């Protein structure tokens, strides 16, 4: 697997191997999605906002 | 800098998002909005808060008894007033820095020269023929064209910004995006083996839109809940004829769709008006990639989908 | 307009909106236009000019008045028949209790911080009332549904600060100088706190209100002690400056002898030193009429922090920053616009209609993106997750474990920095399981350690908040190996 995590800011980041994937990202508080469901392919990352 | 200290105080929280230069571009822009029903009201409010130079609100119709009893820009009991005039005082008061004007003439009757005074043109509640006509006009004069509508739980936005250049923070990178005529957008050939493949991944809202534009064409009005049974049957017939005519199964759009596409729902106006107004703001200030070219919202499922359709 | 049952529900029951700001104003409009005929609206703030770019029920003439009050009056101008009750007040206030919450068929948050969100979460669990939660920031936002016994609660999932050393002795970023300036403002005018010390730290591993009162708060004296004296005593501690660039002390007299918006320009050293003068004079005067609390919008306080931090930046060879920039950072300002809030408020009502229609199964968490995801989705709906059974809030008989030094941690530190801050209780009653430690009203003479109470590695405390109808059992672990004053044991 040569995977990509895309963030809301369109931040494209390549990865290859709850897990460790997240652990690299969490260092750069988030939630991880694969084509719909929670966790050459794409992982979408979503952050919860606290403004209102 | 190029703005007053009162404006800077007022606009502070959006200057910190999109920059003073973006704001200055807003401050120089004038927008035509046609149709002051639920969605127009939302777009109007958002553009005026943002602080365009001018907004002209064009509606030739009156407030009717069928229209909602609460409308945030119109006082209660204005049945029979022109809908633009009925919106002016509340709209203007949202932001005195904006030159908010009203026009009461039918958009169809407007000469091509009426348009040239605007940086962007946004059409709600307009017929297919008018959408194509004004989009052609805007292309000639390089005016940002937009249209949108809401119907029950659904709505859509469309943009034609021609060849559109903008900055986007990767520092700012300059980029270019190319849009197509609305006529092409609304008249896709589903024959191509390519298109057959695109169809499997195209939201059915696009076909919903074709059905409702045809209803609007045939009836001079949109479906109304007062006439639910009458309008339901006709919508079902229009679904058959529209999809049969495009070589698609009628069943792509399910037969109960009629339950979900009547009337203006205030929350659906808020959603579609927020997306549409923000695309207008992006276009005028030349910051961030705009959606190319349709946004389809389904308030039942909570989906908002950008489709590129036409080429 | 709506299915009869839904319409009846909407016309029938009463709903609660918490917050009348960006999301709240939009949401109030949407609820009324949608037919909600009984709305209570609570917000504790008054209207500020910077609100006016997105809080559309408020005009300039309303500056200084209550948000909730003006919100209601603005709505009644386009729909006189609305029934709205407006509270100028905090949801955190004990009057808003479980029976108050029980009135509502739907609660909707329109808040801008976690603590109030936590409190409301607990209230809605206690009252068994569905809660729609949401937030926004910039171009982004989301909405979700919370229902007791069906979904995660707000705190089911895990949701920073800098060491005294980096702030007192070893700053490397403008933010250290900014935090320092903030500490310096509290220490001078606000609430003295040990955690907010400004004088160089004499006990560093890499190696105040009294003093200012006795000078009658003299600009030139403070300046000299802070920008000259203190950088000298820091230059004593020679180990630090073997690796990193030394700080250069500032002489008051030497200093005096040396486009975007107004606020976006970085001034010279002399100007911030003068602005340090001016603001200190203004603050000393208005400290006599009205302990002061820091607010980003108080001109003089903002000026104070701006100048202090920029002087400290200069001293440590960093480029100085515009007041505009220091405002973001010291204020923690969230950029905010009309459209994002309008889209989120629109979604909130849609979720709400699904709930009261008995179609919660169809409710979703919905993220608003800036740009379509790969499946082309600009709004991304997701399944609601079930309760986490190990949630310290919504699970049956919750418990957690805290590791702290039992001998060197106050009863004040527990009431404050732990049960209140970390665990977001408001009206907590704590009792050692075996001896009432903290009380609702009373036990004001306990603040002065825990050790001297029977508390040791393995003692148990029962924390209540009878307002939140919440009971948390806290298991204690002793240790003296902590960095840091405590850790939530994970
Ligand atoms: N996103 S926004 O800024 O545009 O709008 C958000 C609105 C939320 C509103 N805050 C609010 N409203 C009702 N209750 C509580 C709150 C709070 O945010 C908090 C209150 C407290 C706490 O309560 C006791 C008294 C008190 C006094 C001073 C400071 C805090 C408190 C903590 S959090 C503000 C805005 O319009
Ligand atoms: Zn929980």
């Amino acid at each position: 697997i040569k995977l990509k995590v895309i963030g809301q800011d369109s931040s494209e980041i390549h990865f290859k191997v709850l897990k460790k994937l997240k652990e690299s990202y969490c260092q750069r508080s988030l939630r991880f999605l694969f084509e719909g469901q929670r966790i050459e392919d794409v992982i979408e990352v979503y952050q919860e906002q606290t403004g209102g | 800098g190029g703005i007053s200290e009162e404006e800077a105080a007022q606009y502070d929280r959006q200057i910190r998002l999109w920059g003073l230069e973006a704001q200055k571009r807003l401050r120089a822009s004038r927008v035509l909005l046609v149709g002051l029903k639920g969605l127009g009201a939302e777009i109007a409010k958002n553009l005026i808060l943002a602080g365009v130079k001018g907004l002209t609100m064009l509606d030739h119709e009156q407030v009717t008894p069928e229209d909602p009893g609460a409308q945030f820009l119109i006082r209660t009991g204005s049945v029979g007033r022109n809908r633009a005039e009925a919106s002016l005082e509340r709209a203007q008061n949202l932001n005195p820095m904006v030159d908010v004007k009203v026009d009461t003439e039918d958009i169809e009757k407007k000469p091509e020269s009426f348009f040239t005074q605007f940086d962007a043109v946004c059409l709600t509640c307009c017929s297919r023929d008018v959408i194509v006509k004004v989009d052609q006009i805007c292309h000639k004069n390089s005016i940002k064209f937009f249209t949108g509508d809401v119907f029950g739980y659904h709505g859509y936005t469309f943009a034609n910004l021609g060849e559109h250049e903008f900055v986007e923070e990767k520092t700012m990178v300059k980029k270019k995006v190319v849009f197509c005529p609305v006529k092409e957008a609304l008249e896709v050939d589903w024959s191509s083996e390519k298109a057959k493949a695109a169809l499997k991944r195209t939201t059915s809202d696009y076909f919903l839109l074709q059905v409702l534009l045809k209803f609007r064409t045939d009836k001079g009005r949109d479906p109304s809940s007062d006439t639910y049974e009458e309008d339901s049957e006709l919508l079902l017939q229009i679904r058959n004829d529209v999809l049969d005519s495009l070589g698609i199964s009628p069943d792509l759009l399910p037969e109960d769709f009629v339950r979900y596409c009547f009337s203006e729902m205030a929350p659906v106006c808020a959603v579609v008006g927020g997306i549409l107004a923000q695309e207008i703001v992006k276009a005028l200030s030349q910051r961030d990639p705009p959606h190319n070219n349709f946004f389809f919202f389904d308030g039942m499922k909570g989906n908002g989908i950008v489709e590129c359709l036409g080429p | 307009g709506l299915p009869r049952e839904l319409a009846e529900a909407v016309a029938g029951g009463r709903v609660l909106v918490v917050g009348a700001g960006g999301i709240g104003c939009e949401l109030l409009k949407n609820l009324v236009l949608t037919g909600f005929s009984h709305i209570d609206l609570i917000d504790l703030d008054t209207i500020d000019v910077s609100n006016l770019n997105r809080q559309f029920l408020f005009q300039k003439k309303h500056v200084g008045r209550s948000k909730a009050q003006v919100a209601k009056e603005s709505v009644l101008q386009f729909y006189p028949k609305a029934n709205i009750v407006a509270y100028h007040d905090s949801i955190m206030n004990p009057d808003y209790n479980v029976e108050f919450f029980r009135q509502f068929i739907l609660v909707m948050n329109a808040l801008d911080n976690r603590a109030a969100r936590n409190h409301v979460n607990r209230m809605c669990l206690a009252a068994d009332v569905p809660l729609i939660e949401s937030g926004t920031a910039g171009y982004l936002g989301q909405v979700t549904t919370i229902k007791k016994g069906v979904t995660e609660c707000y705190e089911c999932h895990p949701k920073r600060t800098f060491p005294g050393c980096t702030i007192r002795n070893t700053p490397s970023e403008p933010i250290h100088c900014i935090v320092w300036a903030k500490y310096l403002f509290n220490q001078l005018f606000g609430e003295e706190d040990a955690d907010q010390e400004v004088s160089p730290d004499r006990a560093d591993p890499e190696a105040t209100k009294e003093w200012a009162k006795s000078t009658g708060y003299d600009p030139v004296k403070l300046f000299t002690k802070l920008f000259k004296d203190d950088i000298r005593y820091l230059l004593t501690m020679d180990k630090l400056w073997r690796k990193r660039k030394p700080p250069v002390p500032l002489d008051w007299a030497e200093v005096q002898s040396q486009l975007g918006l107004k606020d976006q320009q970085v001034l010279d050293v002399k100007s911030y030193a003068r602005l340090f003068s001016k603001s200190i004079e203004t603050l000393r005067v208005h400290l006599a009429e009205k302990e002061l609390i820091w607010d980003k919008d108080d001109p003089s306080a903002m000026d104070f922090v701006t100048s202090a931090a920029n002087l400290r930046m200069h001293i440590f060879s960093m480029n100085m920053k515009s007041r505009f920039d220091i405002k973001s950072m010291a204020g923690n300002i969230i950029p905010a616009i009309a459209t994002t809030n309008a889209v989120i408020a629109g979604l909130i009502v849609l979720e709400g209609l699904k709930i009261l229609s008995g179609k919660i199964d169809q409710c979703r968490t919905i993220f608003l993106n800036k740009q379509p995801n790969p499946r082309k989705k600009l709004l991304v709906p997701c399944a609601l997750d079930p309760p986490n059974p190990n949630c310290y809030v919504c699970a049956s008989k919750p418990e957690v474990t805290v590791r702290l030094n039992v001998h060197k941690v106050t009863v004040l530190t527990l009431q404050d920095k732990i049960v209140k801050e970390k665990f977001a209780m408001v009206a907590p009653d704590v009792q050692i399981e075996d001896t009432i430690l903290i009380s609702s009203e009373e036990t004001e003479a306990n603040n002065h350690k825990l050790s001297e109470f029977g508390i040791r590695n393995g003692s148990r405390l029962q924390a209540d908040d009878f307002l939140q109808d919440y009971t948390l059992l806290i298991n204690i672990l002793h240790s003296e190996d902590l960095g840091v004053e405590f850790e939530v044991v994970g």
